[PDB]
């Protein structure tokens, strides 16, 4: 048994590596300035942010540039194109999730709804260090500072993710910690809504004895770090419960910002 | 909600 929990973290770190293309291993050379990459281009203030806007990933019926005469509406663009391809990757990751792919189909729904954002804020910790975050897959590297002095709402979108991150990335985990960890956050057997939620625990159960292994082997001389670990799972649900309340802002006092289809269809009755 | 009202993460999850 302790074989199979061995070999199960072994096929979900195959899987994140096939899954998701900036790991935190690559992230973290990137930030470390251990690459031959040259640096990313940083982006902290109003002019570097025109200066590299062309190295954001957006593809649309015109460039970034001319999507708002305000910068923070780009930003705000910019970061849901990137949120879309996040929930296809996730997605991808969750299918290899042993059992996963053989739950009632209408459960795998409700479990991707509510545990993607979740996911999200957790690997974004590692694309940030206390002063700001990789954008577009390393290419770029926006300041926490900039983000910070954005209009508000804008302006006060990001600050909690990066509190949450320095004080996450201070565990130390790795990509293969990262893979169990992640799955488990999807396999949440309390989500409202689930239909058959039996099956669901005995998956989040076995994928826990699996984490807890994992972090013995891997962090032997981190005390209690599983137990550590486990309390961030709630801290990754304020996370969602505030970043709801200000795109309700958004939709409310800015004029039409719709968001993507992919979106809509998450948050629609969520919570 | 349900199958009902996620076309899109439906099609996510098909093969
Ligand atoms: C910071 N960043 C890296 C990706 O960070 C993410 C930060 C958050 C998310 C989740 C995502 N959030 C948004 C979704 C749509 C529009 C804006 C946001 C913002 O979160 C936002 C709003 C205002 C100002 C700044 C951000 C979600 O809700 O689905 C996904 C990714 C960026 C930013 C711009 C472009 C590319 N990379």
């Amino acid at each position: 048994e302790s074989a199979d929990l061995r070999a199960l973290a072994k096929h979900l770190y195959d899987s994140y590596i096939k899954s998701f293309p900036l790991t935190k291993a690559k992230a973290r050379a990137i930030l470390t300035g251990k690459t031959t990459d040259k640096s990313p281009f940083v982006i902290y203030d109003m002019n570097s942010l025109m200066m590299g806007e062309d190295k954001i990933k957006f593809k649309h019926i015109t460039p970034l540039q001319e999507q708002s005469k305000e910068v923070a509406i780009r930003i705000f663009q910019g970061c849901q194109f990137r949120s879309v391809e996040a929930v296809q990757e996730i997605t991808e990751y969750a299918k290899s999730i042993p059992g996963f792919v053989n739950l009632d189909l209408n459960d795998q729904v409700t479990l991707l709804k509510y545990g993607v954002h979740e996911i999200i804020y957790t690997m974004l910790a590692s694309l940030m260090n206390k002063d700001g975050v990789l954008i577009s897959e390393g290419q770029g590297f926006m300041t926490r500072e900039f983000l910070k002095s954005l209009r508000k709402p804008f302006g006060d979108f990001m600050e909690p993710k990066f509190e949450f991150a320095v004080k996450f990335n201070a565990l130390e985990l790795d990509d293969s910690d990262l893979a169990i960890f992640i799955a488990v956050i999807i396999l949440s057997g309390d989500r409202p809504g689930l239909l058959n939620v039996k099956p669901i625990e005995d998956i989040q159960d076995n994928l826990l004895q699996a984490l807890e292994l994992q972090l013995k082997l891997n962090h032997p001389e981190s005390s209690q770090l599983f137990a550590k670990l486990l309390q961030k799972m709630t801290d990754l649900r304020q996370i969602v419960t505030e970043h709801v309340q200000l795109l309700q802002v958004i939709k409310k006092t800015e004029t039409d910002m719709s968001l993507h289809p992919l979106l809509q269809e998450i948050y629609k009755d969520l919570y | 909600g349900n199958t009902k009202n996620h076309p899109m993460l439906m099609n996510l999850l098909k093969d």
